[PDB]
């Protein structure tokens, strides 16, 4: 119960995690909103 | 663009802005500011006329005048001419213009050229800016054709770059894609789209169309090519 430590599932992080993370959530998201100009100097 | 010039001892120290608003605002272009520095260089101090040798030595106001004024009374008419330079004032244009009309001459020429055929130089409108440099600030969308505003009129091009960030005026350009330091529709280089946008076949008739302050503005050095007319 509490004796045992429950978050040892980060000693195993790579550098790339959290990108790799986010390019597997990439398909999840809504699609973005848009401002109607691709760049605040158009 | 108006200017003070900072003297001392009756010499140019240094040039800097003065407020137009309608103008310049409170800015002046690179050259304006510092080619003051060529006024003490390469400057004619004389009155100078050709000897025997050929070359040119230095004389009296009163020997070259009456030298040149040896040669307008033996000639006359057509025979006599002038060509205006870059930095001429009215003053001397309109006495250029007395002096050879007491000769009947008529060929007064520039050395920049403006299509005479049709209106020519009879009416003013035709060879002005008639949006005035303040004006842009109104306009909605511009088509530049056949120049670089950016080196032929900083400041045009400036109040040009103000009007594009605060009022998203949509610039479209007919020439060589110069940078203007902002983004433009480059509609393209040969000179026959502007007559497909005469024809309205290219969709830029259609901009101009629904806009309700078009511009539309022609440099001179387009005007040089020999298809000034057209």
């Amino acid at each position: 119960d509490n004796s045992t430590y429950r978050n040892l599932q980060h000693h195993e992080y790579s550098t790339y995690t959290f990108l790799d993370l986010n390019v597997e959530l990439s398909k999840f998201r809504m699609p973005q909103p848009s401002s109607g100009r691709q760049s605040p100097r158009h | 663009s108006n200017i003070v010039v900072s003297t001392r001892t009756g010499e140019v120290m240094r040039i800097l802005p003065r407020m137009h608003e309608d103008i310049n605002e409170e800015w002046i272009s690179d050259k304006t500011r510092f080619a003051y520095d060529g006024l003490k260089r390469q400057r004619l101090t004389q009155p100078m006329i050709r000897n025997e040798k050929g070359l040119l030595t230095y004389t009296t106001w009163e020997d070259a005048l009456s030298r040149v004024a040896g040669m307008l009374q033996s000639f006359q008419g057509n025979d006599v001419a002038a060509i205006a330079g870059g930095l001429v004032d009215a003053e001397a244009l309109v006495a250029l213009k007395d002096l050879l009309n007491r000769v009947d001459s008529d060929s007064l020429c520039t050395e920049e050229v403006f299509p005479t055929a049709g209106a020519g130089t009879d009416l003013r409108s035709n060879y002005l800016l008639n949006t005035t440099i303040a004006g842009v600030e109104e306009a909605d969308v511009i088509l530049l054709v056949g120049t670089n505003p950016r080196f032929e009129a900083p400041l045009f091009n400036a109040r040009i770059r103000k009007s594009w960030l605060h009022n998203d005026l949509k610039v479209a350009l007919i020439g060589s894609p110069v940078d203007l330091t902002y983004r433009y529709d480059h509609l393209g280089d040969s000179p026959k789209i502007l007559q497909d946008i005469a024809s309205g076949n290219h969709p830029f008739s259609q901009i101009l169309k629904e806009a309700k302050k078009p511009m539309v503005v022609l440099g001179s050095s387009a005007l040089q090519r020999s298809d000034g007319t057209a």
